[PDB]
RNA sequence: UCGGAGAAAAUCUCCGAAUGAUUAUAACCUAGACUUACAAGUCAAAGUAAAAAUAUCUUGACCCAGAUAUUUUGAUCAACGGACCAAGUUACCCUAGGGAUUCCUAUUUAAGAGUUCAUAUCGACAAUUAGGGACCUCAUUGGAUCAGGACAUCCCAAUGGUGUAGAAGCUAUUAAUGGUUCGUUUGCAACGAUUAAAGUCCUACGUGAUCUGAGUUCAGACCGGAGCAAUCCAGGUCGGUUUCUAUCUAUUUACGAUUUCUCCCAGUACGAAAGGACAAGAGAAAUAGAGCCACC
RNA sequence: GUAAGUUUAGAUUAUAGCCAAAAGAGGGCUCUUCUGGAACGGAAAAAACCUUUAAUAGUGAAUAAUUAACAACUUAACCAUUGAGGCCUAAAAGCAGCCACCAAUAAAGAAGCGUUCAAGCUCAACAUAAAUCAAAAUUCCAUAAUUUA
């Protein structure tokens, strides 16, 4: 059990960004349950300390502890009035950890992750691998034969007057600041 | 909105393909039929000149051209408004006497004896 | 007007120049090019001539006037492609035209309030693809008549919950039924006396070819403040003319009621007292609708 | 693959667009660049979306696009055994509070909670049987319809 089993505090003062497949805090570090970012979004001071308060009162300190997975805010906002962390799809807000199980932490989790600025939820080690390998699953046995990659990728039907140039890449996964599961 | 360089891989084909479309990987066929299905407005410009140089203005009225690279380098720009369907010899290449008898079917074959009569 | 730096080439972020000092004094001539609407602006082999190669570093036309004896010089012409030389004001105005005329509220969450007890009544952080509102400055809407409609209900009606004993209340569901007053000071409010209640909004201030007061806002005139004056001020004030015969559409001949108080049940049920019901039942009015004339 | 291009001579008009889509720059809008469009058909009406090489007569034919589409996953009825574990609130009982985190047993640690604290209402044991998702304001506004290849 880390010694600073509590969260820490977060400094109030130290379109891209929150556009596309996250590439950080995918994993888990050190904790077993964490909570999922499952859209883009903006989080700024007043979400760390509704965070932060909401897990550190329910939290054993013999038992439990706690770690931030983000940055603090950082992004100017112009009407200076205030920085938001920005945050992708697939980010790991913050994790958690200790001798307990899932359904312990699945109340205060998905408690604090309905209130975040983008659409979250609260997710073990096994169900992040679960969601994985479902994604995986859904790919190969996939009975249509046709896939957005490949008419895209190939311009077939001269489908790219219509399509922008990220969206070969995101290969419909991702629409705007939205990530669809189910589209394969 | 810019000219697109598709990947090599899309004209690599595959085993199953060949049993598909029935064509051998080896003696490759050597005239393409071409005709153009859809139009050419609403599409940006170059597009439009490359359908003008391999003459298919008229849609639905097939244009023999060769497979060669640079022929075929045209048609992969185009290769959403036409139909390119390998042209069949059954009776081989028509000869002097067989010029003014000779049909082109839907299935891609250029008859040389077209009689219009029951085949009997 | 031009030059330097960023954004990175459309508008934005910054610095400088209308030269400066140094000097070897830096010639004439002539291929090919850059840049460029025009105009202006750049680089330069070869040849010749001086010397014994070198100018180094960081911008204004034409005309017209000059100066010398060919050679040259004239712009905060800076509104910087530059009229040789001209400012205010107009509400007395005119013509040609172009225009316009944070805080609620509903959901989700629930630390903390509520002695105890999250959700009787509420409530931090937040969540709704959720509904409405250079130094100075500032400008359509009342009323009358007749109202149509929404329900997010002010009263009337039917109910759930309570920290609902009764009586008073609080909260929520349901319901658009008919109703929802008269004045005073007011220019927006500020009060008085009532009521079962004096709802919140939409209809281009709903409605000016139905009517009316402001305002926009002028021709006259004063103060206060500006300006040398004419004049001026989004500062005061007093005065001050918009007419219309309806062509078309549309419309112009019934209904089957709302509310309040008193009486009774009963000063009972309830309640320590204080105080004090419901339903059931009878009678009065007020208003609205439809009619009538024996009386007044 | 294809038929245009340079130069010479002459010449006006034009110099305010419009909407969709794509990438940026400022900061929803507003500038800049790239692509397309101007139906008589379809999207309801529909300049700007999709289908459409010109324009002719015909009581022929094959076709294109074509506002339509088919809520989502374990309590069953049962049983609960001390020295009050101490100490800070007489003393604090699974249990005011804090720390041990406790007792034998076929089998039970103290879960809510009760309790001035113990009242004890009684969870888990023993002991019995089965068991996470995908279509507000004039007056509603085509009519209808679940299966014939
Ligand atoms: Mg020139
Ligand atoms: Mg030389
Ligand atoms: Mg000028
Ligand atoms: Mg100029
Ligand atoms: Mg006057
Ligand atoms: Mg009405
Ligand atoms: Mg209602
Ligand atoms: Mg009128
Ligand atoms: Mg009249
Ligand atoms: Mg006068
Ligand atoms: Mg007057
Ligand atoms: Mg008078
Ligand atoms: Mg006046
Ligand atoms: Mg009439
Ligand atoms: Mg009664």
């Amino acid at each position: 059990i880390p010694e600073r089993s509590k969260l820490k505090f977060v400094e109030r003062v130290p379109l891209k960004d929150i556009r596309g497949p996250s590439t950080e805090a995918t994993d888990f570090t050190e904790g077993n349950f964490a909570i999922l970012a499952l859209g883009g979004g903006y989080l700024h001071w007043g979400h760390f300390e509704m965070m932060r308060l909401t897990i550190n009162r329910f939290m054993d300190p013999k038992n439990m502890f706690a770690i931030w997975r983000v940055p603090a805010p950082f992004k100017p906002i112009t009407r200076i009035d205030h920085y938001v962390t920005p945050v992708k799809t697939g980010c790991l807000v913050v994790e958690m950890g200790g001798r307990c199980e899932f359904e312990e932490v699945k109340g205060i989790l998905n408690q604090v992750a309905h209130k975040l600025p983008f659409p979250a939820k609260a997710v073990s080690r096994k169900t992040l691998e679960r969601m994985h390998q479902n994604q995986r699953e859904r790919e190969l046995n996939n009975q249509n034969p046709w896939t957005f990659e490949h008419i895209a990728t190939a311009n077939m039907f001269g489908i790219r007057k219509f399509l922008s140039p990220y969206d070969l890449t995101q290969k419909g996964r991702y629409w705007g600041k939205f990530y669809m599961p189910k589209r394969v | 909105f810019t000219k697109s360089r598709i990947p090599d891989k899309v004209f690599q084909p595959k085993p199953e393909d060949h049993e598909k479309y029935g064509g051998d990987p080896q003696n490759p066929h050597k005239l393409h039929i071409v005709t153009r299905i859809r139009s050419t407005k609403r599409r940006p410009y170059w597009e439009k000149d490359t359908i003008k140089m391999l003459g298919l203005q008229k849609a639905h009225s097939p244009q023999i051209h060769k497979n060669i690279p640079s022929v075929n380098a045209k048609l992969k720009v185009v290769k959403h408004l036409i139909r390119i369907q390998p042209l069949k010899l059954p009776q081989g290449l028509p000869t002097e006497e067989t010029m003014s008898s000779t049909c082109l079917k839907s299935t891609g074959e250029l008859v040389v004896q077209w009689h219009l009569k029951p085949v009997e």
